[PDB]
């Protein structure tokens, strides 16, 4: 069997390329902007 | 009502207790910093972000 | 706990054969569109 008549047709596809950038300051995060947990911030260092 | 909160529960909102007049509260001002250079080799001049 | 996949093994077995009785009685054609009836030995050359 060969075909004989045929027809042609666009489907899509979709897939995302990039993400939401974000950024996060700590001290108004695991602070609140208290000056007491800035100090006990030390106590750990750079780590954000 | 007495005060208001935001679509997270931290009070955003504050009607004044001595003349009813009520006030939105932002936050200070935060943010980074970014250093814009040339490099050490070409200048000694800064613009900061 | 475990839970056991949707798509059963005798699924996996079925849809499994399938790959094998439409590439012996329809060849290139069984993946290219519609499957098409044709000799194997026709298929070879067309492979070769
Ligand atoms: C970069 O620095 C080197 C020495 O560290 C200097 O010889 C060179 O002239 C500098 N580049 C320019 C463009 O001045």
């Amino acid at each position: 069997a060969i075909p004989t008549n045929f027809s042609i047709s666009i489907t899509t596809e979709v897939m995302p390329v990039s993400m939401a950038k974000t950024s996060v300051d700590c001290n108004m995060y695991i602070c609140g902007d208290s000056t007491e947990c800035a100090n006990l911030l030390l106590q750990y260092g750079s780590f954000c | 009502q007495q005060f208001g909160r935001d679509v997270s529960d931290f009070t955003d909102s504050v009607r004044d207790p001595k003349t009813s007049e009520i006030l939105d509260i932002s936050p200070c001002a935060f943010g980074g910093v970014s250093v814009i250079t040339p490099g050490t080799n070409a200048s000694s001049e800064v613009a900061v972000l | 706990t475990v839970l056991p996949p949707l798509l059963t093994d005798d699924m996996i077995a079925a849809y499994t054969a399938a790959l094998v009785s439409g590439t012996a009685t329809a060849g290139w054609t069984f993946g290219a569109g519609a499957a098409l009836q044709i000799p194997f030995a026709m298929q070879m050359a067309y492979r070769f």
